[PDB]
């Protein structure tokens, strides 16, 4: 009898910053409006989809 | 005057079948109905 709410599970977007394959192949990646010291332990936990 | 609108990035599996894998299945079937839905929205977002 308490009161629990409910909230997304982490729907964001993944953007990827990449120079032309040309040139190198190194890939840094975005993670869109998430805070990811979330992701981080997102990571350590391997629940990343 | 106005020079810019706020630029939205809707996802196409997210929005119409929350987590739901026969729901994206059978969106599958439709084709790529959606992709240009996310290509727009980049194009609005780029001319913003
Ligand atoms: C997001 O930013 C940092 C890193 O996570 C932390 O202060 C907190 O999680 C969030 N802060 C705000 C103001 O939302």
């Amino acid at each position: 009898l308490e009161i629990l709410d409910i909230t997304p599970c982490s729907f964001g977007g993944v953007s990827v910053i990449t120079p032309g394959t040309n040139t190198s192949n190194q890939v840094a990646v975005l993670y869109q409006g998430v805070n990811c010291t979330e992701v981080s332990v997102a990571i350590h936990a391997d629940q990343l989809t | 005057l106005p020079v810019s609108m706020t630029k939205t990035s809707v996802d196409c599996t997210m929005y119409i079948c929350g987590d739901s894998t026969e729901c994206s299945n059978l969106l599958l079937q439709y084709g790529s109905f959606c992709t240009q839905l996310k290509r727009a929205l980049t194009g609005i977002a780029v001319e913003q």
